[PDB]
């Protein structure tokens, strides 16, 4: 295969797309902790907890 | 977890080595002839006089 | 029977009974012939 | 204790993980095997699986080539309750315990 | 094989040739060396050693 | 008596004799084999070596994939005096008989 | 092998032994192949 041929360039675009899909998953489950990436998210932005 | 640990393929190369000995020396110098008959007959002469 | 190093060999691909088989054959018919065992000298068992 | 090293000579532990098995002649005669062995694909170590992988390669580099082991695993398959070989592999575990 | 049958024979048994692999692995080990020299030694060796 | 078929579905007895095994995931986790199995290359199988071939393909398909056989072969390797694994297989042949 | 509707079949008139007989055959060699069972849905066991 052509994508699996160049092993750095394949994993380069494969990690950016994992950053992108773990980030909106935290836009609904954000809690501000370091393990949650620092995002705040809609779990407490769409409810009243200060 | 390697991303091409199961897609890499095993390909040989044009390096066939002739190992068996199948020679023919003594057949190679007997001066072959095409005899299309049933049996070869010639004459052997002994003594007697 | 064609030409094979002065030895006449005959092919004749055989018959066929199933859909997927070919089942060839090849062979010749020889004879060695020595006249006049007068020029002939042999030596027997050597330590080898 | 067992101190098995990978029997494939030049290349015991590879960089890729495709530890290519050497071809071996299995019936003591007539067949050939030609395996590979890809390393870690659903995890890394577990510190137990390094001992179970230490025995999978031992039963595959050496045991199937052996002529006395295969006549033993031939004899288990001729038992009076060995059909549909999920019962073949369970009637040899109880031999090994 | 090549065996001998009669002229009105019956076409002797089958036999083909054979090949074998070699598989010759290379990819485990390397031959390496280090030497770890200092950055001040490369100045007091130009006016020290004859 | 064992009744057995080659486990890959549409490829039971191949024309060329190169029976390609389907890959199994062996260590219950993390590995893979991708073996093949060449048929008769050093003669034929003379009505007894079919029975050995009947059991080698069962120990290679339905046994290395299992999680209670790889744990049964683990505990033999952690035994007493089972070093230099030409004796691991000889300490396993005494259990199977 | 010809290409009857894209499926390759082989003719192979067999060899004859008696005088008035022909004894033909015909056959093919198939396989189906589905990649990526992601677009696939089943509704097993309807009342029928």
């Amino acid at each position: 295969n052509e994508e699996l041929r160049n092993l750095l360039e394949a994993q380069m675009r494969n990690a950016v797309e994992e950053i992108a899909t773990t980030l909106n998953k935290k836009l609904y489950d954000g809690s501000g902790a370091i393990a949650d990436g620092g995002l705040i998210g809609l779990s407490i932005a769409a409810s009243g907890q200060d | 977890a390697k991303l091409n640990l199961a897609v890499l393929n095993n390909v040989f190369s044009e390096l066939l080595t002739q190992e068996i000995n199948r020679s023919a020396t003594f057949l190679g110098l007997l001066s072959k002839y095409p005899e299309r008959k049933s049996n070869i007959q010639w004459g052997v002469g002994m003594g007697g006089t | 029977a064609f030409s094979a190093n002065g030895v006449y060999t005959l092919m004749r691909q055989l018959a066929q009974t199933s859909l997927y088989v070919d089942n060839f054959v090849v062979g010749c018919i020889p004879q060695l012939q020595l006249t006049t065992r007068k020029n002939v000298g042999v030596i027997k068992n050597i330590k080898v | 204790p067992l101190v098995y090293t990978p029997a494939v000579r030049g290349g015991a532990n590879p960089a890729s993980g495709s530890y290519l098995l050497d071809p071996q002649y299995v019936n003591s005669g007539v067949d050939i095997l030609q395996a590979t062995y890809g390393y870690n694909i659903n995890g890394t170590a577990n510190a137990d699986q390094l001992l179970q992988r230490d025995a999978i390669l031992a039963i595959l580099e050496y045991a199937l080539k052996d002529t006395a082991f295969v006549n033993a695993i031939q004899a288990v398959a001729a038992g009076s309750g060995v059909t549909t070989p999920a019962s073949f592999v369970s009637a040899c575990v109880t031999k090994l315990t | 094989t090549a065996t001998g049958v009669a002229i009105t024979g019956s076409a002797p048994a089958a036999s083909m040739d054979a090949t074998l692999p070699a598989q010759l692995p290379i990819s485990a080990a390397s031959v390496q060396s280090t030497f770890t020299l200092n950055l001040k030694e490369i100045e007091e060796s130009k006016e020290q050693v004859t």
